[PDB]
């Protein structure tokens, strides 16, 4: 009873159930670096202007 | 206007000049720490991007 398959049928994508677990972690990657502690907050003005020498703003 | 005006006066720019002052030399130290050990702000120096790897399964199944 077997029937040959048409064209396009072998080559495309098919789901598949399994029981085997999926790997969390198939990298085996170590813990990734925390980023940079970024700073919020309001944005106040320069104190007492640019502070460039003797320019007073 | 008398003496008290330029006292007070001379008082303020003091605390102004004096503050400057400590500004900039908290500014140099935030400087060579973050020149130093990168992890403010500042001297963030670039690193490829991430978001142009392929994730995609492909031909070789070890990747």
């Amino acid at each position: 009873g077997w029937v040959r398959p048409d064209l396009g049928q072998l080559s495309k994508v098919t789901k598949v159930k399994t029981d085997r677990p999926l790997p969390e972690n198939p990298y085996h990657s170590r813990a990734r670096p925390e980023p940079n502690p970024v700073i919020e907050g309001d944005l106040k003005p320069a104190k007492h202007g640019t502070r460039f020498f003797f320019w007073t703003v | 206007d008398g003496p008290e005006k330029n006292y007070e006066k001379t008082l303020a720019i003091l605390q102004i000049e004096s503050e400057k002052a400590e500004l900039r030399l908290k500014e140099q130290e935030v400087r060579r720490l973050m020149r130093a050990r990168g992890d403010g702000p500042w001297y963030q120096f670039p690193t490829p991007e991430k978001e142009f790897i392929d994730h995609s399964p492909k031909a070789t199944p070890d990747n």
